[PDB]
């Protein structure tokens, strides 16, 4: 199964 | 300063409870931790935007401490402090409410 696509924060 | 474990920490959970416990609260910047179900072991910031998409950040755990992006931490409360009052999560938000699960 295709994973889960994650963020990142805005200051890194 | 931040709320208790039990005011935000899920378990074990995967995205779609997740993002439906999110969406109950239904305030933007309401947020949770959770241990990734598909990455085990591995920990997920899940985040209710001002726009109703709920954004997940990784945060890996390693020797006592957790890493989000290049950031270390010491703790979860150090992590969620950092982003409630320090900086933003996203632009022009930062967390706001912790949801807690329906079970302890």
């Amino acid at each position: 199964e295709e994973e889960n696509i994650y963020s990142v924060p805005h200051d890194s | 300063t931040a709320p208790p474990t039990n005011q935000w920490y899920h378990g074990k959970l995967d995205r779609t409870i997740a993002e439906e416990r999110l969406r109950q609260a239904g305030k933007s910047g309401s947020y949770l931790i959770r241990e990734s179900d598909r990455r085990p072991g591995s920990f997920v910031l899940s985040f209710l935007s001002q726009m109703n998409v709920v954004n997940h950040f990784r945060i890996i755990a390693m020797s006592g401490d957790y890493y989000i992006g290049g950031r270390r931490f010491s703790s979860l409360s150090d992590l969620i402090g950092y982003y409630s009052h320090v900086s933003s999560l996203l632009k022009g938000e930062k967390l706001l409410y912790p949801v807690a699960p329906p079970e302890p």
